[PDB]
């Protein structure tokens, strides 16, 4: 995993291009992907 | 002249209150801004 640098990511089959950063967002145990106003995925939970 | 001085200088005096105490004063301009921020915001939701 690479943080804070522009990368080409695949998380649980979700693919894209982003800058992976840490976050304080708190997902309920059953939630996996967060989404934005534009529905483009804002926040994911590192699976491992 | 003196009578007009008092009437003029007092007239400018009233503008301050009518501006500061009433939010609808600029309602033309505040709408011109609230149209773009409304049109762009909607243009982002279209991504959903
Ligand atoms: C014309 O009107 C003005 C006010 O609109 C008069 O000036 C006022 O006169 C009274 C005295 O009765 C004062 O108490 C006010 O302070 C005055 N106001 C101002 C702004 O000066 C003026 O006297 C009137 N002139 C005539 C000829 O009637
Ligand atoms: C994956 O393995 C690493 C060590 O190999 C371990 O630290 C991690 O907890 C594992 N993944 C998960 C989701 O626990």
């Amino acid at each position: 995993l690479v943080k804070n640098k522009c990368v080409n990511f695949n998380f649980n089959g979700l693919t894209g291009t982003g800058v992976l950063t840490e976050s304080n967002k708190k997902f309920l145990p059953f939630q996996q992907f967060g989404r934005d106003i534009a529905d483009t995925t804002d926040a994911v939970r590192d699976p491992q | 002249q003196k009578l007009i001085a008092n009437q003029f200088n007092s007239a400018i005096g009233k503008i301050q209150d009518s501006l500061s105490s009433t939010a609808s004063a600029l309602g033309k301009l505040q709408d011109v801004v609230n149209q773009n921020a409304q049109a762009l915001n909607t243009l982002v939701k279209q991504l959903s």
